[PDB]
This record gives C-alpha cells, structure tokens and sequence, in this order.
C-alpha cells in the first residue's frame, strides 16, 4: 500500500558511496533523496568493508525509497581465497590462483537466499562452476 | 568521469565484475539490459564494450535547497537569508551540510549540553558545521577530520560565520595534545563509535560528555554496549527517522 515506480539495481563499494554516478543518475531520475541514500547506504555497509555490495532501491510514488543490501558477488567471495591482482578476461584465457572443495562448505550458506535452492546439494556445484571464469581450480 | 556499457546483466556478467573494481570503477548500474560502469580514469578493459562522456543531478539538489531548521539554529547556504531569531549557520554546500537528520540531532544536542567556555572536540568535522555551531554557543572547538581535503572549506565556513574553531587533520590521537575536553561530538558510524569508546573516555575530563550520532536505530545496541563497557553512563537518546543520537557522561 505505497506505489512502487522503480526497482533500481546497483553495485557499490562498502561505505564508499557518493552523490556521483551511478547514484546521481540512478536516483535523481525518480526524485529520490540522493544525500539521504548516500548517508543511509554508507552506514548500512559500514560493518562489511571494501566488499562490493549489490543493492536494490525501491522508489515509491511519493519519492520515498527503501533499499535492500545483498550478499555480494559469488566471484568476489571466491577470490577472497586468492585475491592476487586483476581477474581474467571476456573469452576466458587467464590464470590467477586456486582453491579446493571446502570453501563452498561455508560461503554457499551465505549466498543462499539469492538464487533459490532449499537443499544444500546444488549449492556446491554452482560455486565450483563459478570458479572457472576467473582462473580458479577445485580438487 | 566516463561511463562503460556492458553486454549483459548483474547476474549474467557476475564473474567479470571483480575485474572492473581492479580497473578503478566507483559503481555499477543495471539498465534495460545493460551494465553501466563509471570510472575516474579510463584504462584498457578486455571486455570490448563502449565508452561515453561526463555530461544535471548535482544542481537539482543545490537549487531546491531550503534552510534547515534545528532550533536554536538555522542552517543556510551562502545565498539564503533569514528573518527569524534563530542562530544562522552559513555553510557552503558540497562535501557534507545541515539537511540531514544526524546533523540536526547533534546541533539540538549541542544546545542542550554545551556550556559557554567548554572545550569541544568535533570528530569527523567535514564541513565544520558542528565545530562552528559549538563556537556560536560559546564553546572552544577543535574539529578533526582524517581527510585533509575538507579542511580548507571548514576554514572558509568558519570565516563566513565570524568564528574561529581550530581544525586539524587526524582523529582522536591528533586531538589529544589539545585536550582533555568537556564535550565530544561525533557524527560517525555505529561500528566506529563502538571501536573508539575507550579512547572517548581518554579524551574527556571527569564529568565530560559524548554526543554521538551517525547511528542507525537498528545499530544503536552496538554503541550502548561499547559505551557502558568503557565506563560511561547514559544521559538520554533522541531519534529522527532511521537515526538516533546517544548522549553519555564519564
């Protein structure tokens, strides 16, 4: 019972949001309070740090907003194991590091209420099948 | 500043995304089927998208700007004027101002707690608004910020207000040779307040007080636990919107 006119999807670094783009254009369009979001975003993500954080802004007809903070990218959390330099490229022909099958047994419960899976079973195979596009291994 | 447009979505290009924050990007944005990545400097990203210019959304703010009431003050832009009996605080708008709940809560709390002659520490000064407010109330104010870039505007703000706080680069430790203080005011995250609690007790004279804002309703327990743990006693809380102010005596 408050009309939504925008669900804006946006990836932002923890505690380092500013009026500047993407934020300016993304909220200014729908008359959302910009300074207000910057201040609220930053305080919300102050407990994490340097983490990339996906965030959904629900903008209403009165120009109100709420926002939901996400998990963040599976790929960020993978290379929290071996985060050496820049990642791979667009086709996929670059090396970085590696891991094994006991990272998922912690990080798939964190990344759970995103891509919906009630059973613990499939959660393994998605992270193992994400550790490929950057140059990662599982054995 | 240059935008970068990508062939997909935030969940179809989910593993090429870390490599973008190695490129220096500040933020990502999803469109009708496009990811727009913004940068302070352009480099050779391998994903073969397309680059665009700088270009609206800065001035919609600056020009709709109404004075912000926070009795006994009103915060005004250099181009406003005021009729009332409020104490005018003139603040060049930009790198933090007067219109946010947290600043208003802290300004009203200064008025309740500050005595003429008190030494004041304004932590994370930004614009210098609270250090300047304190001086208008007869306090002797030091404002510190870990970002030395804000300092010259804090000075310019102070000179348009006819006051002279001291402004320094640093945090608690840099303030220590200027203290101890009667009153500490700090607009900071809950997590920072909670980490700094012991050093807050160190910065204040016996019977001194801390006025703490920047705190989200839901994150206040963190601060309460930390402050009690550091030997402080609760004076009062004040709230507006999502935000609280917490006041303590040592």
């Amino acid at each position: 019972m408050k009309k939504v006119v925008a669900v804006v999807k946006l990836q932002l670094p923890a505690g380092k949001a500013t009026p500047a783009p993407p934020v300016g254009p993304a909220l200014g369009q729908h008359g959302a309070n910009i300074m207000e979001f910057v201040k609220a975003f930053n305080a919300a993500t102050a407990n994490m740090g340097d983490a990339i954080v996906p965030v959904e802004i629900t903008i209403y007809a009165d120009r109100s907003f709420t926002f939901v903070t996400k998990t963040p990218p599976a790929s960020y959390l993978i290379r929290k194991a071996a985060g050496l330099e820049k990642g791979a490229h667009k086709p996929g022909r670059e090396k970085v590091g590696r891991i094994t099958w006991e990272q998922v047994l912690e990080i798939a419960k964190q990344k759970m209420p995103d891509l919906n899976t009630t059973d613990l079973e499939a959660a393994a195979r998605m992270i193992a099948g994400s550790a490929r596009s950057m140059g990662v291994e599982v054995v | 500043m240059w935008v970068y447009r990508l062939k997909g979505t935030l969940e179809a290009l989910d593993p090429i995304l870390p490599g973008l924050f190695d490129g220096g990007a500040r933020g990502l944005w999803e469109r009708e089927g496009e990811v727009w990545a913004f940068f302070p400097a352009p480099v050779d990203l391998p994903y073969e998208g397309v680059w665009e210019e700088v270009g609206d959304w800065l001035e919609a703010w600056r020009r709709d700007l109404k004075p912000a009431l926070a009795p006994p003050f009103v915060v005004l832009a250099p181009w406003h004027t005021w009729e009332g009996a409020e104490i005018p605080l003139v603040i060049e708008p930009g790198m933090a101002t007067g219109h946010h709940e947290t600043t208003r809560l802290a300004l009203k709390a200064l008025a309740r707690h500050l005595r003429p002659g008190d030494k004041v520490l304004d932590l994370g000064t930004g614009s210098g608004v609270l250090a300047i407010a304190a001086e208008k109330l007869g306090g002797k104010a030091l404002g510190v910020d870990i970002d030395p870039m804000v300092l010259p505007q804090a000075e310019a703000n102070a000179k348009r207000n006819g006051v002279r706080p001291r402004f320094l680069e640093g945090s608690l430790e840099a303030a220590l040779p200027f203290g101890p203080f009667d009153l500490l005011v700090a607009n900071l995250y809950a997590e920072l307040h909670a980490a700094l609690a012991p050093r807050y007790r160190e910065a204040l004279v016996p019977g001194g007080r801390a006025l703490l804002t920047g705190i989200l309703k839901d994150r206040a327990p963190l601060v309460r636990e930390a402050m009690a743990g550091a030997g402080f006693r609760p004076l009062e809380e004040a709230a507006e919107g999502e935000w609280v102010l917490l006041a303590y005596g040592r």
